[PDB]
């Protein structure tokens, strides 16, 4: 005999635990990660004087 | 299937918290706890592996240990 | 926020083997398992004498 | 979840195959040793502490087929 195997869904879940998840709606939402920028900060006054 | 490989230690983990955060692993813990509380012999003879094989007394601990990590 | 688990059923699958499954659609069909009879065949003819 | 209960030693049995039939064994194996060939040098630190500790040689054996068997 053969058998559907049946939705494996939620144990999918149990899977992808130990991952950031990220919502994806319209073409993309990305959260978290992280980047490092440098920053040079020549040109600023003190806003007044 | 899914249900093991959970994709855990990987890497690339974020400052922000991820799926389960701080359950699976107590999850695992508690899990696999009750399983001993309901095959009690199994750690029984086990036990007594650790205090056949090396058994310098560090060792037995050890090799104890894996018995909790024997099997679900 | 609060998140539905999603669908085990495969998992439970997954759990269930090491077990022997039953057929049940009416009352039972139950398979399997085993029993003991002794048997008394004093009151037997050959078939034919 | 369900995930990690499965019903297996147990008991009752019968002298009829029961669900996975000949494969959720060689299942475990195969998807345990795959998941070795993927993090190839945590098998090697393993072996070392194999080779570290205890080492009364089959000891080593032992204690290194449990870091084997560590991975969840």
């Amino acid at each position: 005999d053969v058998v559907v195997l049946g939705s494996q869904e939620g144990a999918m879940h149990t899977a992808l635990t130990g991952a950031t998840e990220i919502q994806m709606s319209s073409g993309n939402l990305l959260f978290t990660g992280h980047l490092k920028c440098r920053l040079r900060m020549d040109k600023l006054q003190l806003k007044g004087m | 299937s899914v249900a093991l490989v959970p994709h855990v230690g990987m890497g690339l983990e974020t400052r922000t918290e991820t799926w389960m955060s701080s359950e699976g692993a107590w999850k695992h813990a508690q899990r696999i706890e009750t399983w001993i509380l309901r095959h009690p012999g199994f750690t029984i003879m086990a036990a007594i592996l650790a205090y056949t094989i090396g058994t310098t007394y560090f060792q037995r601990v050890l090799i104890f240990i894996l018995l909790t990590a024997v099997t679900p």
